[PDB]
RNA sequence: AAACUUUCAGCAACGGAUCUCUUGGCUCUCGCAUCGAUGAAGAACGCAGCGAAAUGCGAUACGUAAUGUGAAUU
RNA sequence: GCGAAACCACAGCCUGGGGAACGGGCCAGG
RNA sequence: UUGAGAAGCUCAGACGAGUAGGCAGGCGUGGAGGUUUGUGACGAAGCCUUGGGCGUGAGCCUGGGUCGAACAGCCUCUAGUGCAGAUCUUGGUGGAAGUAGC
RNA sequence: UUUCAAUGGCCCGUCUUGAAACACGGACCAAGGAGUCUAGCAUCUAUGCGAGUGUUUGGGUGAUGAAAACCCAUCCGCGAAGUGGGAACGCCCUUGUGGCGUGCACCAGAGCAUAGCUGUUGGGACCCGAAAGAUGGUGAGAACCAUCUAGUAGCUGGUUCCUGCCGAAGUUUCCGGAUAGCAGAAACUCAGAUCAGUUUUAUGAGUAUGUAAAAUGAGAGUU
RNA sequence: AGCUAAAUAUUGGCGAGAGACCGAUAGCGAACAAGUAGAGUGAUCGAAAGAUGAAAAGAACUUUGAAAAGAGAGUUAAAUAGUACGUGAAAUUGCUGAAAGGGAAGCAUUGGAAAUCAGUCUUACCUGGGUGAGAUCAGUAGUCUCUCGAGACUAUGCA
């Protein structure tokens, strides 16, 4: 479920995959094809990530979150433990409803990979991020 | 739209494909090529253009994405002149700043449209041999009344 | 996203009306042909009979023997499926059946019919007679796909006949309605339709044969409230507690659109041709051909091989010495 | 480009002569002893994928057209785009009514037909 | 040569595969509650049409009476 | 006149050799 | 230049034994949902054939003959789904043999 | 296609053993004939939702087929409570520098449900092949019949289409196994680096042997 | 000491509706005669066996023979459907025709000979004039359906 293809049967996957293979090949970005090899990906390669942590890891040590955006090729929970959610603005290939209401009543925006390959074409100002892969 | 008629029609299943050992077929009518593709989907291609042939004249049949949701009104048509010269003029001026591919498409099936209206009016004027179909009820019938006669 | 924003009513005489229905949002619903097909798969097998062997019966090989592994009824008849799942595809299916292309490529004759999604009005509701049910798709250009059903009536082929499946057909349009005040049994008669209210909709209807696209006509009333049967993704459906349509991975499906947009071809670089000339097809010997020998070595023009360097007057060279210890022994 | 054959013998299963309960069918043999799996000398040919045909000329008639198969005038008028790389064969079931009828709309198009005087008579 | 042997083909036998069929089986579900000393289940013997290796009937012997349907049985 | 059954991978002339019987079946000969 | 079934098209180079075992892609059969506005008494299915063709192959298409009522391609679902062997089961038929014999 | 000429060419399947051989099975043809169904567990993949998740014990409902589909009240099951470094920014002719580092390795929950695949444990459990024994009868100790009972073979025999790609070990060590090793999958990082059935330089020890760092080839190390 | 509906079970019995089931070596042992014929003192065991045609129209009549039957006929759309009956495979058998023959044989490769088979055809294209023709041509008149002009026609003229 890797390498060559991505083994989902989504339609959607496969185009967002169509669009990251152009920028992969077209652009000189090592974003676009990290991007891209992350498409390809299981779901257990892929796991999910959290609003705390997105919030902790912006504002990490020196902090200066500034607006670059959150690119997560995953989907991004919700942590219903914190109280007050930031400004922040994530990419994401799914959000679940809690995660995207909180970002959205009290904060920035939230986007597809399509939406942010048209605003950061080459991946520049952006914040790639992963989950714990240790389950 | 587009891409995901595509990926639904193209390679799940199409009531007008015909499966082919070298290449896939489109018994759709407004297909100018005849084959199962993505330029040659009448489907997956919101802007198309066919040259179809009605009762001896041809015609060049248009869509637009803007009649999509309207079936009806979803084709139109003008009739092309039967001086060919003219007929590639009236296919250059109603495609005009239409991709390439599709108005090479058009005059190729106009070419063969007209070449297919030529062949059928040669066949008109010359006499060939009915073809009488055999009917094997009646060969065996007059196979065994010939042996007792 | 930027689709169609109205629905336009049409009248039982076939005429448009002055009214119009806002697009419920089903309709932009992501299309998932895979999770339909996999919904279908599992809900297609839910009403199914057991079949066994009598326990009775009966070596496999041997004649009036007892076959091998006989057949029991406690086998898994019905497949289960997560009600979110059901609720997608049902939603997909929805959404399908509003985009004309796909009702074409599922063999519905509908080249005719004024406008997809076909809504008709509410006296369709209380039609008590099939001529008004005939006269009504008549007028609308829709009895196209009820002819094609007529026409399609054959005898099944194989054992299925015996078994109480002597003929198959196609699926005509499907009416969805609102209230049923005669026109299921107006429309019941009639090849191919199928008649279903618009709070319980079929995904055996809606995608009949695991195949996106079924043409489909509805009501006033039942367009109005398909609002309330699925909702939006942002505000819950009145009639599912606590469901939302889904969301889709991909914000504007056209790939196209952004691969060949301004925002992405600005920075892209200099695209390399497409299918590449073929450079050394064959090898040529510079050794046999002259002109590849003049493209390799841009000297050999002037190489004047055999100089002369000898004359008449050679210093034969060779000592006493050598001589005696050559001519030694 | 055209068509060569890298091979026009079948490829007959080892000892389906012999018995006449085995089909010529091929069947890969299993038998570590049998000569045939080894490829001894003098034994039978196997089929290998060296022996595909190219890939160009694949499914070609001898004629250099493709057989395309056809049940009514629906399937003729198919081929009209393609009637310099296709050849309409009407199928074994198709009565001889219809083969009429495919048989004159194949001969405006321009179409080759394999098969075009099967199960009919001719009336000049 | 001929014979025999062998191979191939045609025709004729032999055989009953394949295909198509199906008033049968199998399986699931649904409704119901009704044997006997007022002689049951089962067995035997008769009757009359028959093909019984079947069915119906009991010396009122394919049944009689009554309610029908309404002109056959074959 | 009537009328079997066992058995049946398949053909079937010898001398030498083929190393694991090689033989009947390979090789060299008659 | 049209060569976007992007699951397509195209260019280049190298390589090719194979048991156990591992992994892909395909062929065929019974039934099911969809589809081909599919085929069929002007002849379906089956069967026969030193007719023709296609595929490396499993297999498939077709001409002729025979025949007489149904049947198939494609997408998906399903399974009692593919035989040369089992001193296999059932049935049919051989050489022995017109022999042993009565 | 039949035949001829020249050349070659053993009878298959099983078992055996080093491959064999040998011994087994095979008169012929047609039809039938062997990894199935289900309950657990684990892995991988897909899908839905996600600190949650699971409608189908049941209720509601379904006017036309109503064993389907559709809806969900209360419970409940499970779950939960210093450096290196991917990517990006700004400078530097570029290298490179500077600020910022996810995952992981050194010194702020991720699960639940369904489906498919694979492995595995049970059920007759791939098919077939030895008599048990017991219960209840029939006939006259023994015999015979029917069910438990798909009670069995550490084994015997058999086990059904094609092509492509990869590809062993056949044995160290303790001791039927834990191994290791050989062959693949996954998760990685890594050319400003390492690796080698190889040859070296000279000196260390005893022409051989060993050494650290040269030649040649290959990108390698891994969990 | 005692009674007690409902929710529950149900391979039998009286019915009923179904089926992603089997399709005559299958499915019940039994689609027909079936727990039958038959086997055994008995307990028990237990088969094989479906299809002419739309209609018997089931072959009158003449003739050979002791007969079974045959041959002339006749019915049928078909007797290549005649009750040994739909279709009619293989193994196997007989006759006829052709060819090859001396022992591993069949088989593989390459061609010859004999027999047989397949498809491939020049016909069109271009150009010129004459003669007439008609519309998608009218220094042309109307109708219909769509969205000024786009299709369909109706007259009138043929530059």
């Amino acid at each position: 479920s890797q390498r060559s293809k991505p083994a989902s049967e989504n339609v959607y996957l496969k185009l967002l995959v169509k669009l990251y293979r152009f920028l992969a090949r077209r652009t000189d970005s090592r974003f676009n094809k990290a991007i891209l090899k992350r498409l390809f990906q299981s779901k257990t390669n892929r796991p999910p990530i959290s609003i705390s942590k997105i919030a902790a890891l912006t504002s990490r040590k020196s902090a200066s979150s500034q607006n670059k955006t959150t690119v997560v090729v995953g989907t991004v929970t919700d942590d219903e433990r914190m109280l007050t959610v930031p400004k922040l603005s994530i990419a994401a290939l799914r959000f679940t409803k809690s995660a995207r209401a909180r970002i959205l009543k009290a904060g920035g925006e939230v986007l597809t990979l399509d939406q942010l390959a048209l605003r950061a074409p080459t991946g520049s100002n952006t914040v790639l991020v992963r989950g714990k892969k240790h389950a | 739209q587009d891409e995901v008629i595509w990926q639904v029609v193209g390679h799940e299943f199409c009531s007008y494909r015909i499966k082919g050992e070298a290449q896939n077929f489109c018994r759709n009518e407004y297909n100018v090529t005849g084959l199962c593709n993505r330029q040659s989907c009448p489907l997956a291609n919101s802007r198309y253009a066919t040259v179809r042939e009605d009762n001896g004249k041809l015609y060049l049949y248009m869509k637009t994405i803007e009649r999509a949701h309207f079936p009806s009104k979803l084709w139109q048509r003008i009739k092309l002149s039967k001086n060919y010269a003219k007929a590639l003029e009236q296919i250059d001026q109603q495609l005009l700043y239409w991709p390439g591919r599709q108005i090479h498409r058009c005059k190729q099936r106009l070419t063969r449209l007209t070449q297919y209206l030529l062949k059928a009016r040669r066949l008109a004027l010359k006499h060939q041999p009915a073809l009488i179909p055999i009917k094997p009820k009646q060969a065996h019938r007059e196979a065994s009344r010939e042996r007792k006669a | 996203a930027a689709a169609r924003p109205t629905v336009s009513i049409y009248n039982k005489d076939g005429s448009v009306s002055s009214e119009t229905l806002a697009l419920p949002f089903v309709f932009k619903a992501p299309i998932r042909p895979d999770l339909v097909r996999s919904v279908h798969t599992a809900v297609a097998k839910n009403k199914r009979q057991p079949y066994a062997v009598s326990e009775k019966a009966g070596g496999n090989m041997c004649r009036s023997g007892r076959m091998f592994a006989p057949t029991k009824t406690w086998r898994k008849w019905h497949v289960k499926v997560n009600q979110n799942e059901k609720r997608y595809a049902i939603a997909s299916a929805v959404a399908a059946s509003g985009v004309p292309s796909l009702l074409l490529a599922r063999g519905h004759r509908i080249e005719e019919i004024p406008e997809v999604p076909l809504v008709v009005d509410d006296a369709v509701q209380s039609f008590q007679k099939t001529k008004e049910a005939v006269a009504l798709l008549k007028e609308i250009k829709a009895y196209r796909d009820v002819i094609k059903v007529a026409n399609s009536r054959k005898l099944r082929a194989g054992k299925g006949k015996l078994r109480n499946r002597r003929h198959v057909q196609r699926r005509g349009p499907l009416v969805v309605f609102n209230e049923d005040t005669g026109i299921v049994k107006a429309f019941r008669n009639i090849p191919g339709v199928e008649i279903v209210n618009v709070r319980r909709l079929n995904l055996l209807q809606l995608a009949p044969g695991g195949h996106l696209g079924r043409f489909v006509i509805w009501t006033k009333s039942a367009f109005g409230l398909l609002d309330s049967v699925f909702g939006s993704t942002t505000e819950v459906a009145q009639l599912k507690k606590n469901y939302f349509l889904p969301e889709n991975i991909i914000s504007n499906a056209d790939v196209t659109r952004l691969i060949n947009s301004d925002e992405i071809q600005s920075i892209v670089k200099a695209a390399g041709p497409s299918r590449v000339k073929r450079a050394h097809v064959q090898k040529k010997n510079p050794l046999k051909n002259k002109a590849v020998l003049s493209r390799l070595n841009p000297y050999a023009k002037a190489y004047k091989a055999n100089v002369k360097i000898n004359s008449e007057k050679t210093p034969k060279a060779a000592g006493e010495k050598f001589l005696s210890v050559l001519h030694e022994n | 480009v055209n068509i060569i054959k890298k091979r026009t013998k079948p490829f007959k299963r080892h000892q389906s002569d012999r018995f006449k309960r085995v089909g010529e069918s091929w069947r890969k043999p299993r038998g570590i002893d049998s000569c045939v799996r080894r490829r001894f000398r003098g034994t039978i040919s196997m089929p290998k994928i060296g022996y595909g045909n190219n890939k160009k000329t694949r499914y070609c008639m001898p004629n250099g057209l493709k057989a395309f198969l056809v049940r009514n005038v629906s399937d003729v008028e198919l081929l009209l785009m393609h009637n310099k790389t296709y050849a309409a064969e009407i199928a074994g079931n198709v009565s001889a009514r219809k083969r009429v009828e495919i048989v004159e709309k194949a001969r405006a198009l321009g179409v080759k037909v394999t098969n075009a005087g099967a199960k009919v008579r001719s009336q000049e």
